[PDB]
């Protein structure tokens, strides 16, 4: 009556593991995908004032 | 009998938990989507002008 | 006992992780919307 | 008594419930992760190919 | 600034006896909802369960202050077995514009509740009979609302 | 034409556009901010 | 035997863009918390000034070993005005653990540093743009926190 | 005294206080090992 | 301006070794103090017992 | 240009507070030595009576 | 330049001279341990 | 803004020299009085088992 609860808390624990390195993946991949956004703007904005110019 | 209503307690508390980070992964995804669709808007301003360079 | 501590701390790290991650793709957020139509 | 037992089960149940609620929504996670990291691969390729584009186009002024 | 404030209140649970308390202590840096005037803050405690309103309750009116001190405390009659399942919804108004926009934010706490709120609720649930105080940010009411359609 | 200097009104359109480009911006701030209070998170501005 | 196990890493510092690289290598030799089982071992890098927690960053969990091989790289953005007042802390835990007792072993390097560890900073700040690894033997946590909360 | 052969309980004494006496010891072994690892110093068994 | 780098570089690897050194004599002056309380209980321990032989 | 001038004195100047700092410390490992080297003389004088007093109490024995 | 080599030479030197002597204090301490109370 | 730096250099070499020599005379006390603390151990060894026996 109390063994399939910890049945069920032992799968539990295993699919948080699974999700702490899920976390840490999507994380890194945010953090690049974050900076090259960050040279898309510099770039946009380089066109932008150079067709701003003339 | 108090090791039940204590431990009750704190399974529910586990329970809370993850529905917080279930809430999480969900804002996630939702979020992730959103981006997807301006992704798609601004990679075909940048190839309907690259085109338009080219 | 011990198997509902463990995984109440393994819940309360991937909370602290995910609870970065989100400001992070927040921020990614505002610059992608900024980027939209400009 | 009667009732303390009749409570005592009510909190058993309820309490081997709540570890299946735990597993629905650990799993609906999972899969809303891989999906995320999915997107984010997807996503990933059209930003490579937008930064290609826009100094292809500061390369051609 | 655009912040909307921030209310302190307690929270106290007696799980043999079944009695929920919130002392409502005070809040600070409420939002004027106009400019020029200044508000009279009173708020609302709303028991819920299943997306339904159970019990309602309501403080004192303070005029013409945006830092009111309260200290007025109400009860819930909530079992056990029940008091998982339920959320409290506290809700800053300003008694000044009853009858057309009230609130100035508000928060919950309980069942689906996330951060400093969850941390509380279980701060309480995890020291019976005793009350735990904190504060906590006021969130615009559309959003909690949308929060408040989903959860049971 | 005499006139061929005809009024590009794409001013017009290029603004009464970015301006619903903007208040469309605001409503999701919200949003945003609503997530980030949700799980208690201080945005980057704070320390 | 009563030893911790060493840990070798990788540190790389960039006075131009201020960039502070730890690549995590690998750990060999640690001890079993627990007897009868084996360890599920993790890394925690904290980069710390004034005794005071900057940025934590965590490698990915190896399970069933006590010698993981791990490659993995975290950076951290430190001003060259700054990069010599801050301390580097890595952490060896027990995944398995967590909850409780964690930590194996753990050792810094940068501010205050000593013997084998300040060699290694000092390594590093004078080959600038280039990456140096180093072994280092695990010490006892109490120690090393004793150590840490000195020095700023 | 009939029974003059007093129990002289001083072995409980010289036990119960030299069992702290050991307990002390390893802490203190510890704070020693923790003063080698500092600066590292390999210990007289090493080479 | 590179000399003036480098040489930051080194001046503070200079105060680091110091620091270390400073460290070594202030765990010298410690653990001498400590052996210092115990060679006092020592002394007196065959005091008390020179002067319980003679 | 103006940054490179301002973070050159700030380099400067946490030089020179360095040396100052080295000064600092080296000033108190000289005391710490000194302190040491005055507790080995008198702990040596308690060694001296220390084996002088078992080698008498084994020559009563 | 040659202050600062000099300097870190000597620091070094008396650096390695205090570890000896430290690992010698150890001795003692662990010696004087034991005779503290047996 | 920079003579007083290697002033300070200066005083701090002359500092090192006095605790080099400082160094090399407490290594020689250590040594000398560890190899007493030997022989005392040795005695007291002596007092115990000679006690032991009898
Ligand atoms: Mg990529
Ligand atoms: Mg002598």
């Amino acid at each position: 009556r109390e063994n399939e609860m910890d049945e069920n808390l032992e799968q539990v624990s295993g699919i948080i593991g699974n999700l702490r390195h899920m976390a840490l993946d999507m994380g890194n991949e945010i953090d690049t995908q974050n900076r090259q956004i960050d040279r898309i703007m510099e770039k946009a904005d380089s066109n932008k004032t150079r067709i701003d110019e003339a | 009998l108090s090791e039940i209503e204590t431990r009750h307690s704190e399974i529910i508390k586990l329970e809370n938990s993850i529905r917080e980070l279930h809430d999480m992964f969900m804002d996630m995804a939702m979020l992730v989507e959103s981006q997807g669709e301006m992704i798609d808007r601004i990679e075909y301003n940048v190839e309907h002008a690259v085109d338009y360079v080219e | 006992n011990r198997r509902l501590q463990q995984t109440q701390a393994q819940v309360d790290e991937v909370v602290d992780i995910m609870r970065v991650n989100v400001d992070k793709v927040l921020e990614r957020d505002q610059k992608l919307s900024e980027l939209d139509d400009r | 008594l009667e009732e303390m037992q009749r409570r005592a089960d009510q909190l058993a149940d309820e309490s081997l419930e709540s570890t299946r609620r735990m597993l629905q929504l650990v799993e609906e996670s999972k899969d809303a992760g891989i999906r995320t990291l999915v997107m984010l691969d997807e996503q990933g390729e059209q930003l490579d190919r937008v930064e290609e584009g826009m100094n292809h186009i500061n390369q051609d002024m | 600034q655009e912040k909307l404030g921030d209310i302190c209140f307690s929270l106290r649970y007696v799980p043999t006896a079944g009695k929920l308390t919130v002392v409502i202590l005070e809040a600070k840096n409420l939002k004027k909802m106009d400019v020029g005037g200044l508000s009279d803050p009173y708020v609302k405690i709303h028991l819920m369960q299943n997306g339904k309103r159970l019990k309602k309750k309501k403080t004192t009116i303070k005029k013409n202050t945006l830092n009111p001190y309260y200290n007025e405390s109400f009860s819930f009659e909530v079992p056990f077995e029940q008091i998982q399942k339920v959320q409290v919804v506290v809700t800053v108004l300003d008694y000044d514009k009853i009858g057309k926009n009230d609130a100035i934010g508000k928060v919950f706490v309980g069942y689906n509740s996330t951060g400093a709120e969850l941390r509380h609720w279980s701060d309480m649930l995890a020291n019976p009979r005793r009350p735990i105080a904190q504060w906590h940010t006021l969130q615009v009411e559309e959003e909690v609302d949308a929060m408040l359609a989903v959860k049971k | 034409k005499k006139e061929e200097e005809r009024q590009e009104a794409l001013r017009q359109a290029e603004e009464e556009r970015k301006a619903k480009y903007a208040k469309m911006e605001a409503e999701r701030e919200v949003m945003r901010q609503g997530i980030r209070d949700k799980y208690g998170i201080k945005k980057k501005e704070e320390r």
